[PDB]
Parts: structure tokens; sequence; C-alpha cells
């Protein structure tokens, strides 16, 4: 099977700069008996099926803009868009069909690079409510907050967490360009009330040191 | 009711009746007239008209000592093959211009006379072919081409298709699968110095 | 004007068989390919199967192959997906694209048009509604606090969490869910506020699930000790 590699997995830049995302195949994708690399580009926006902007590694499809260009030939490719527009904010794959089985790459990611923001940072102790059911649910909140690259660390009773933890992540906002994640650290009733502090420990590049917010049962 | 003085027929190959299919494009060598291209571009009824190697307003004070019209039907999205160094369906199998074409290319939607309402088979294109057309080459050859190892000996079978395939041209399809007609001037400019004609 | 409409899609129980089918307009569509392409939630494109423009060619991928059966009808002008043994690892969006031109192993051009997906759940789990839980905005940030509701188990997907009846909606993150070990989903949806308005306004969200005609309303109030 033809495995298909991009780099790099995310890569936010400012509008109006290029963007340059590869794609390097295990194997050549050139057809000797017509001088035609099977490469092809995709765009993927969330909620949207993927959409075709470059097939024949070079070749635009009718309806791109202009400033999508593709190149390489063999085993590297190339997809540049020469001045980001804010509407270029997508999920970029590149796909194989020279031969079967056809095979995506892992995915690019691409936003606008907007200025650092630290993230406002917020905990909830488990509702009355739910302590009624037997389990407990401490919610962590990271809101507008830039690039999507962070940490989120449990800590209970300064005693470090892990596998009891599920993350959720926005996209970025259409109008100030921040992302906001939201953490569930989840005990059961009888865990829960075993300790007192409960702590998230966010460490984020807006952040010059790792900021914790905490609350006693 | 003919003489030499006379005004070409261009009427009979833009205003005709049925179109050729593009794979078997049909040619007229426009002679022994008065070409008088300001019919065309001063015309708003064309959704494509891109000259190559010549101004349009240049046409009518030029020596030409050969003019071709090539007429077709095609896709809309295939419109944009019908021209120097392009690449496709069209431009590889089926209508190939050189390099340094030396015309025009006047295309138009059709899709209220090239489409009929359970789909008009009449209109055709070559899908499967071995090496690419030379230019203004002409392939109406009807023989099954073999996609595999083993020949096909004129049958159609697995790995053995039928290289002509219909568009199917219904009303309700998007403009961009819509029929367009496509009418392609050829020309061939007499070598004279400059004092002769230009 | 041509589509794509992707239809059968649903909950499945694991090792149980789904046929999913795309219906195709606007174009002949006796003259191109078609492929499947699945999507697991948040995750690449993943390539399923191909047809020919035909039918002799049928290739399938390696993580479905002989469990998966690619068929057409192009007097119907409609595709078909023949799932069996279905595992959880098969639950994802499934998207028909249409090919350029055929389907032979050297006449792949490109999948140009797609359909919005129909989406395929793989989960031995019943249909149960969520219970709201509040997230209380207790002693907050720099005169911005926040609130939201916590919608915890349920299935299947999804819900829709509307703040004030669709009143209350700038600085609203509903965040997507997340599939718990026990089977159910789980979602919060936050709201950011300034903090001096904070008893000036009850805060009520609206959550709906109309796979078990719920539609719950949760009052969201500062905690009080
Ligand atoms: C192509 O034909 C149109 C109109 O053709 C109609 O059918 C013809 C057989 C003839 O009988 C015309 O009179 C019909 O109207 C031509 O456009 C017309 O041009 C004249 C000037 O010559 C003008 O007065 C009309 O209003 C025009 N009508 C329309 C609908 O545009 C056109 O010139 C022909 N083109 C070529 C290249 O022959
Ligand atoms: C081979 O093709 C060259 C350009 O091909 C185009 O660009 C490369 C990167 C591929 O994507 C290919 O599919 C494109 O069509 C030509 O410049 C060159 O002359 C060609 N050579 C021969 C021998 O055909």
């Amino acid at each position: 099977a033809i495995q298909m590699t991009q780099s790099p997995d995310s890569l936010a830049v400012s509008l109006g700069e290029r963007a340059t995302i590869n794609c390097k195949s295990s194997q050549s994708i050139l057809y000797n008996s017509n001088n035609k690399t099977y490469l092809a580009w995709y765009q993927q926006k969330p909620g949207q099926p993927p959409k075709l902007l470059i097939f024949w590694a070079s070749t635009r499809e009718s309806g791109v803009p202009d400033r999508f260009s593709g190149s390489g030939s063999g085993t590297d490719f190339t997809l540049t868009i020469s001045s980001l527009q804010a509407e270029d904010v997508a999920v970029y794959y590149c796909q194989q069909y020279y031969s079967i089985p056809l095979i995506f790459g892992p995915g690019t990611k691409v936003d606008i690079k907007r200025t650092v923001a630290a993230p406002s940072v917020f905990i909830f102790p488990p509702s009355d409510e739910q302590l009624k059911s037997g389990t407990a649910s401490v919610v962590c909140l990271l809101n507008n907050f830039y690039p999507r690259e962070a940490k989120v660390q449990w800590k209970v009773d300064n005693a470090l967490q892990s596998g009891n933890s599920q993350e959720s992540v926005t996209e970025q906002d259409s109008k100030d360009s921040t992302y906001s994640l939201s953490s569930t650290l989840t005990l059961s009733k009888a865990d829960y009330e075993k300790h007192k502090v409960y702590a998230c420990e966010v460490t984020h590049q807006g952040l010059s040191s790792p900021v914790t917010k905490s609350f006693n049962r | 009711h003919h003489h030499h003085t006379n005004l070409c027929p261009f009427g009979e190959v833009f205003n005709a009746t049925r179109f050729a299919s593009v794979y078997a494009w049909n040619r007229k060598r426009i002679s022994n007239c008065v070409a008088d291209y300001s019919v065309l571009y001063n015309s708003a009824s064309f959704s494509t008209f891109k000259c190559y190697g010549v101004s349009p307003t240049k046409l009518n004070d030029l020596c030409f000592t050969n003019v071709y019209a090539d007429s077709f039907v095609i896709r809309g999205d295939e419109v944009r093959q019908i021209a120097p160094g392009q690449t496709g369906n069209i431009a590889d199998y089926n209508y190939k211009l050189p390099d340094d074409f030396t015309g025009c290319v006047i295309a138009w939607n059709s899709n209220n006379l090239d489409s009929k309402v359970g789909g008009n088979y009449n209109y055709l294109y070559r899908l499967f072919r071995k090496s690419n057309l030379k230019p203004f080459e002409r392939d109406i050859s009807t023989e099954i081409y073999q996609a595999g190892s083993t020949p096909c000996n004129g049958v159609k079978g697995f790995n053995c298709y039928f290289p002509l395939q219909s568009y199917g041209f219904q009303p309700t399809y998007g403009v961009g699968y819509q029929p367009y007609r496509v009418v392609v001037l050829s020309f061939e400019l007499l070598h004279a110095p400059a004092t002769v004609c230009g | 004007e041509v589509q794509l409409v992707e239809s059968g899609g649903g909950v499945v129980q694991p090792g149980r068989s789904l046929r999913l089918s795309c219906a195709a307009s606007g174009f002949t569509f006796s003259n191109y390919g078609i492929h499947w392409v699945r999507q697991a939630p948040g995750k690449g494109l993943e390539w399923v199967a191909v047809i020919s423009y035909d039918g002799s060619h049928k290739y399938y991928a390696d993580s479905v192959k002989g469990r998966f059966t690619i068929s057409r009808d192009n007097s119907k002008n409609t595709l078909y997906l023949q799932m069996n043994s279905l595992k959880t690892e098969d639950t994802a969006v499934y998207y028909c694209a249409k090919d350029s031109s055929a389907a032979i192993p050297y006449y792949y051009y490109g999948m140009d048009v797609w359909g919005q997906g129909t989406t395929v759940t793989v989960s031995s789990a019943s249909t149960k509604g969520p219970s709201v839980f509040p997230l209380a905005p207790s002693s907050t940030s720099g005169g911005t606090a926040a609130l939201g509701c916590l919608v915890k188990d349920y299935f299947p997907e999804p819900v829709t969490v509307s703040w004030n009846s669709g009143a209350l909606t700038s600085g609203v993150h509903t965040f997507p869910a997340v599939l718990q070990s026990s089977g159910l989903y789980s979602l919060s949806s936050v709201v950011t506020v300034p903090s001096s308005s904070l008893g000036t306004q009850t805060y009520i969200c609206n959550v709906n699930h109309k796979p078990s005609n719920t539609k719950v309303d949760k009052k969201v109030e500062p905690k009080s000790c």
C-alpha cells in the first residue's frame, strides 16, 4: 500500500501570507506511459464534505481560486496558498490514486495566525443534582485562547490524575479566531468524597507560568 | 446567385441546425468569399470568445491563405480545454489545439437545443485512447480499447471497453454539464513583406 | 446544480448488517465511477471502496475487504454499499465521491463531486435521553464569569443546546460531544457573561434530544453556600 505523509500537521499562518503544505508518498505516483502524477489535494471544512482543489498534482480544478497551486513530481508534492484568505481555514488532505488502495494523508490543519492569547480558566464542582446519582463531574474550561495547543493537568489532592478525563475543543472562532476547551474529570461519588482539593493546571504559550484554578469540596 | 465578391456563409456554421460530436468534429473551409468578422465580435450571444495569435479587431484587415471553421459540442466544464496547451478528456483524446494556434474560439450554451427530456444520446465523445491526439487530429474509429493484458478481438468484455461514450444531455443538468456548441476559426496568414499586407 | 445524496445511515449493533445508498442527479450518472470514503469522528479521511462506470471493476479497502459489497443501478441513478459484520471501528460518516472518469485501474481522475454524507454508528447501546446538570458560577475572572450546562449520558448523537430559547448567543461555546466508556455521550455548553450581571439575568439552557423525544430546560444559578 502506498503510504501518504503530510508535513506539517498544523500550519498557523497570518492572512495574506503564504501557506505551504507538503506530501510525500512511499512509492512513485508518476505513471510512465503518460507522464501524469496521480496525486490530488482536498480541502475539508467543519461540517462539510471534502472539496477537490488539485488533481494531476499540478492541475487546478474548475472553480478553484488561483491562489491554490500544486507542485512536485514523483514522490514529493506541495500545495501552496499564495495569499491565505480567511475562508481558507480548513483541513487539507493529499490523496494518491495511482494504484489500489487509494490512500489519503493524515491531513494538515490550517488556521489564521493572530497574536498570542492566554485562556480564561474556570473550574466547576459537580452539581448537587449529579451527586444524587453516584457520579461526580469536575469541569475545567479554557475560554478564547490561541494557539490551539495547550495542556490540561488534573490534580486531586496534588496527586496528578490520568486516564479519567476527556476533552473537547471548539473550532477557530469566526470573529476573534480563538479556540476553547472543555475538560471533564469523572469520578465515582465514593472516590470524590475521599478528597478535598480539585484543580486543573493549564500550561499555554500565553501563560508565563502554569496557571491553576481549584476548589475545596 | 453566387459571386466571389459575395459574403461568407457564416450562418451555415454558427446558426446550423445540428452540430457534430466532438470526437468527430466537423470542419468547413471558408473559401472564395469576403469574411467580415464584425458579425461575430459585435454580438453578445457568445459566452466565450478568445483569439490566440491575432487581435480580433485585426481580423478584417489581415491576409489569409486558408480559413477553417471547426464545430462540435461538449460540456461546459470542457470549454476551458478548447485552448492551446490544455489537457483533459477533450484536449487529449477528442480535439487538440496546437501550442502555436493562430485563431479564435467561440462557444455558447445550447441547452435549449442539444438536450432532450430523457437525455440526448446523439452527442458522443471519445473516453479511451492509447496515445494523445496530434493537433487537429480526428479519430472516428470505434475499435475496442484494451485496458488489460489479453487481447479483445473487437468484442466488449472485461478490460475491453468501447471507446466512445455519450453525454446524455438533459435540461435539468448543471451548467458544467450542459451542451455547449463551439466554433473554432483557424487561420493561415500569408508570408509577405509588411509593405504588401502586414 | 449537481448533487450526491447519501442515505440509509443509522445505529447498528456490532456484527449486524446495514446498507447505505447514494442518489445522484444533475449529471449522466452512468459515465463516471463512484467511490465511498468514510471519516471517523475527528479523524482523517479513509478510502473505502470504488465501482467502475459499469460495475465491472469493484475494489475495496484492506480494512473492509470481504465485509463490504459495492454495487450500482445506472437505471435508477443510485449506488449502494452493503456493510456486514460491522465493528465499532466502522462508526463514521460515509461520503459517496463521484469520480471524473470511469474507474479502470489507470483511469482514476480524482473525485470532484461529494455528498453531504450519512452517519453510521456501531455500538451495543440503547436509546437514552440526556441528564442536564448545571455548571454553577462560583467565586470567575476579571469581571467576566462563566456558566453552562452539562449534557451527560445520552445515545445516540446528536443534541442541540440553545440558551434562553435562542436569545443568549454571544460568548456561547457549545463543545463537541465525547464518547464515554459506558457507550454514552457527554457534552458541555458554556457561556461567558460580565460578572456584574450574573444575577440580573436568569440563565436557562434548552437541551433537545430528538432520538428519545427529550426536551429538557435547566435553570443555572450562582451556587449558594
Ligand atoms: C444567427 O441568427 C440570428 C437570428 O437568426 C434568425 O434566423 C435566421 C435564419 C434569420 O432569418 C434571422 O432573421 C432570424 O432572426 C442572427 O441575429 C440577427 O441579426 C440581424 C442582423 O443581421 C438582426 O436584425 C436580428 O435582430 C438578429 N436576431 C437575433 C435574435 O440576434 C445572427 O446574425 C446569425 N448569426 C450568424 C453568424 O449567422
Ligand atoms: C512531463 O510533464 C512535465 C510537466 O508535467 C506537469 O507537471 C508535473 C509536475 C506533473 O504534475 C505532470 O502530471 C503535469 O502534467 C513537462 O514539463 C514535461 O515536458 C513532460 N515530459 C514528457 C516527456 O512528457
